[PDB]
RNA sequence: AGCAAAGAUCUAACGGAGAUAUACAACAUGCAACGUUGGAUACUGGAGCGGGGAAGGAUUUCGUGCCAACGGCACUCGU
RNA sequence: GAAGUCGGCAAAAUAGAUGCGUAAGUUCGCAAGAAGCAUUGGCUCUGAGGGCAAUUGCCAACUCAGAACUGCUUACGGCGGGGAAUCCAACUGUAUAAUUA
RNA sequence: GUCCCUCUCCAAACGAGAGAACAUGCAUGGGCUGGCAUGAGCGGCGAGGGGCAGUCCCGAGGCGCUGAACCUUGAGGCCUCAUGCUCAGGGAC
């Protein structure tokens, strides 16, 4: 269902730990960091094992839409569709 | 009320005809000062209390 | 340069319209809606609401207001005799429907 | 009320009896009968229809007779052994002129003690 | 034009107050030009003022709940606001028996 | 400053000087507001903005005309 | 969950009706609605409570209790928080209209 | 060229701001996504009950069609997935 007031990300991204000040929408610069990075936490290689697309409106339970049809599955606006058959 | 004298009935009537406007022509008169009548009333202010 | 004296017919979703409005006033401000609604896509002033629309408005009193509504705009050409500029007006209708899924807007060809 | 009701007795309620003998009741179709707007169908089915839907005790369609419903003539006739009201009768003619939207027409209007008149309006 | 004398004279002609009497929009020229009583009773029998039903209020809803509330339906433990000697007086019981 | 207790008005036709008021279309260049009648919605809720009297007021009652001032906004309405 | 604050000020809370139950103290009247526990809908039935006329026949208007089935999102308005003690006046009443009841 | 009028909402008490300027811009519809909890209507399980002589009715609930009905961008969710509207933009320096 997109993101909420935006819509899908139709192009290359960074994904940025952490609130970003600003709303949606709205640009804003990356740059290169100025303060002296040596440290365990801001020196590290980062492994993602999950990345969460269920919907935020609401409390999204399915991940993908197909998680969502096979919990559903046949369904009376679908039993009718394949009429048009 | 319904209920008057008829002495104090009188008292009224004559206090509505004195109501009256200052007839237009007796403004005419030669060397005349009247001009509105500065006695009128309104039973809304100043209240007779006969 | 579609001509004067169209009558076209099309929903307007008025819940959006009417959403967080004072119970007291959904009724009455539901009307200034419509004729700003219709007066701007027909590009006049002057917008009458018959009593087939009005009723249906009110008829489930001030809060409640349905919140949809097909109308029928019939837009006719009036000017006083003097006047430099014509002038236009709508009758803004109710047309009473069931349902209103799928009926979209469309030009009745009258 | 002495013996207290019941739901379930609902269903067939006793109708009050009337002894001394027959009362009758008439429907003068006459004048819209005249004009076409009725036609042998439809008084066909005007009897037909009091002859389903007058309910005799608690139930319609069925009438033993106690009650005969006849159309001679051109004037239809409600005879009964039973305590009716005759306004249950103008009450059944309007219930049928609004399935066949009659109604913003034809209205019915008492001429006479055990009778009512179809008419037009002015 | 203003009808005010008309609907005045129509409403204590009637017996009705207003929320009844009818003008009949249309003919409101031939309604003014009745400036008396005897010239609205004149509006009265030809069809141009009338009075009209009193608005319904209907006492059925009120007859199914009784002949249930016959039956014992309606009134329980629960249902019951107030003393028992307020809904049936002891005192009314006894002088009863 | 303010004109914020007593819920609330809406629509059409008619009235009215109060308009539909314009030096190469209509919105973008006559705004807002008034009365009556019909319709809609709502309040009072019989301890009533219901119908009659005392005290007090004394023509406010009633019909026609009328908008200068007056009814702290507006009147074409009005005590 | 009173840590707030001079102080539980303000708010919350309690709540109808029915049944059981109810302390110290006491002028034996009360205390007392002390405290506290439980029941409540909807539906379809059953029992009890009468009048009149000549054991029998016909009829009105309501209330209470009991059962079976079925439901609760605990869901209008209205409507007590309660207990342990000290000071004072016995009580109801009056009383500084416009800072003191 | 800027400002007003007009339309949008990252802005906003009013100014100001970000923007748009026949633009999927606006409108309605569809589909997503989500909330609620299975609509009206109709039809053959039900404590009991009533007629006629097993049937035909009265009856809260219940079951089927039914994760159905309704709502879903609006102070302003997504997708061009469709149609509709526009027909010389007006005015001011």
């Amino acid at each position: 269902g997109g993101f909420v007031g935006y819509g899908t990300v139709r192009n290359d991204y960074v994904m940025l730990k952490g609130s970003v000040s600003g709303p949606r929408r709205r640009v804003m610069t990356l740059r290169r960091p100025m303060a002296p990075q040596t440290s365990r936490q801001l020196k590290e290689k980062i492994v993602l094992k999950f990345i969460d697309t269920s919907s935020k409106i609401g409390h999204g339970r399915f991940q993908t839409k197909k998680e969502k049809n096979q919990w559903f599955g046949p369904l009376k606006k679908d039993r009718i569709r394949r009429e048009e058959r | 009320g319904r209920f008057k004298p008829l002495a104090v009935k009188k008292k009224y009537a004559k206090k509505m005809n004195q109501n009256k406007p200052v007839p237009y022509w007796i403004r005419l008169r030669t060397g005349n000062r009247i001009k509105w009548n500065e006695k009128r009333r309104h039973w809304r202010r100043t209240k007779l209390n006969y | 340069r579609k001509p004067d004296a169209v009558s076209m017919e099309a929903t307007i979703h008025l819940s959006k319209l009417l959403k967080k409005k004072t119970f007291s006033k959904r009724a009455p401000l539901a009307i200034k809606r419509i004729k700003a609604f219709v007066g701007r896509l027909m590009k006049t002033k002057d917008n009458r609401i018959d009593a087939s629309l009005n009723t249906y408005i009110w008829h489930k009193g001030v809060k409640g207001v349905p919140g949809r509504v097909r109308v029928l705009i019939q837009r006719k050409s009036e000017t006083t005799e003097g006047n430099k500029h014509k002038h236009f007006y709508t009758v803004i209708s109710n047309v009473p429907v069931a349902s209103f899924k799928g009926l979209t807007t469309k030009t009745v060809e009258q | 009320v002495a013996v207290r009701a019941k739901v379930g007795s609902r269903s067939y309620v006793r109708q009050k009896q009337l002894a001394k003998g027959k009362k009758v009741f008439k429907i003068d179709c006459s004048i819209p009968a005249a004009d076409g707007i009725f036609s042998e169908d439809v008084l066909g089915n005007f009897e037909q229809f009091f002859q389903d839907n007058t309910k005799l005790n608690g139930r319609k369609g069925k009438l033993s007779d106690k009650v005969r419903l006849s159309m001679n003539d051109n004037v239809l006739t409600i005879s009964t052994t039973m305590a009716y009201r005759k306004k249950y009768f103008k009450y059944l003619t309007k219930k049928f002129l609004k399935k066949k939207d009659l109604r913003d027409w034809i209205r019915i209007l008492a001429t006479g003690k055990g009778t009512y008149q179809l008419k037009y309006f002015n | 034009v203003s009808l005010k004398l008309q609907a005045r004279l129509a409403s204590s002609i009637l017996g009705c107050g207003r929320a009844r009497v009818w003008l009949d929009p249309n003919e409101a020229v031939e309604i003014q030009n009745a400036n008396s009583r005897k010239s609205v009773r004149k509006l009265i029998k030809d069809g141009f003022i009338i009075r009209k039903p009193v608005k319904v209020h209907s006492r059925a809803r009120w007859r199914k709940m009784k002949e249930a509330k016959d039956m014992g339906r309606h009134n329980g433990v629960g249902r019951r606001e107030g003393s028992r000697e307020a809904r049936m007086p002891s005192k009314e019981l006894w002088m009863r028996r």
